[PDB]
């Protein structure tokens, strides 16, 4: 029917999701359960393991810790910046695959990404997280929740809110095919500040939302109304973003021993 | 204004 067009959209987004992102929820979950036959992730649980894992994590930057002035908390924060920037680039490529997205006003393409990318980063981060820690560097690291908490303030506060969101969001038991449509719905949000032409964005999001509803009914026929819980999580994502921007506000002030990557500067300029 | 974002998009 029209529901055929909706299956086509879901499959296209899935294909583009698999191509755009190096580590899927399926592979991440296997790694976190040892149900893979790959070399396990190097566990970072303290300052020593970080030093030993520095290489495999690709958090190396210019020089190793022991020959650089920058302290451990700053080096982890800088490591996570390079991972974010790559995430932003992967999400931008995925967005361009969303039918109608490249035909939008370029200024609106920028605004959607500007407000969208970190809501998608945190959604995708949950795929990599459990109550104990997070896969880093395409699954070859595992950094513990306790280690990230133990970092001296305000750095100890950055990742904990993402763990708290992830434990809840992971209970919905979404798979990659579900997440591929959900992240597209997030990108095509009509209510982002500074949007010039909301109508074609709401038209595209209407389609993605229908596609997400069909996908949820088919892939979870045992399950019932994720869709509603799942749409409430979109507001949770905005709160994580708000909170996170405040923490970046603090560190810009309390630390002058660091600067933000330019792309992250573009994104955070005039944001909540 | 959003130089890198424009570049990533216009790629």
């Amino acid at each position: 029917p029209e529901s055929a067009d909706l299956r086509a959209l879901a499959k296209h987004l899935y294909d583009s999701y698999i191509k755009s992102f190096p580590l899927t929820k399926a592979k991440a979950r296997a790694i976190l359960t040892g149900k893979t036959t790959d070399k396990s992730p190097f566990v970072i649980y303290d300052m020593n393991s970080l030093m030993m894992g520095e290489d495999k994590i690709k958090f190396k930057h210019i020089t190793p810790l022991q020959e650089q002035s920058k302290e451990v908390a700053i080096r982890i924060f800088q490591g996570y910046q390079f991972r974010s920037v790559e995430a932003v680039q992967e999400i931008t490529e995925y967005a361009k695959s969303i039918p109608g997205f490249v035909n939008l006003d370029l200024n609106d393409q920028v605004t959607l990404l500007k407000y969208g990318v970190h809501e998608i980063i945190y959604t995708m981060l949950a795929s990599l997280m459990n109550k104990d820690g997070v896969l880093i560097s395409e699954g070859q690291g595992f950094m513990t929740r306790e280690f990230l908490k133990s970092l001296r303030k305000p750095f100890g506060d950055f990742m904990e809110p993402k763990f708290e969101f992830a434990v809840k969001f992971n209970a919905l038991e979404l798979d990659d095919s579900d997440l591929a449509i959900f992240i597209a719905v997030i990108i095509l949000s009509g209510d982002r500040p500074g949007l010039l032409n909301v109508k074609p964005i709401e038209d595209i999001q209407d389609n993605l939302l229908q596609a997400l509803e069909l996908q949820l009914k088919l892939n979870h026929p045992e399950s019932s109304q994720l869709f509603a819980k799942l749409l409430q999580k979109m507001t949770d994502l905005r709160q994580i973003v708000t909170e996170h921007v405040q923490l970046l506000q603090v560190i810009k002030k309390t630390e002058t021993d660091m600067s933000l990557h330019p792309l992250l500067q573009e994104i955070y300029k005039d944001l909540y | 204004r959003h130089k890198i974002l424009h570049r990533l998009l216009q790629e």
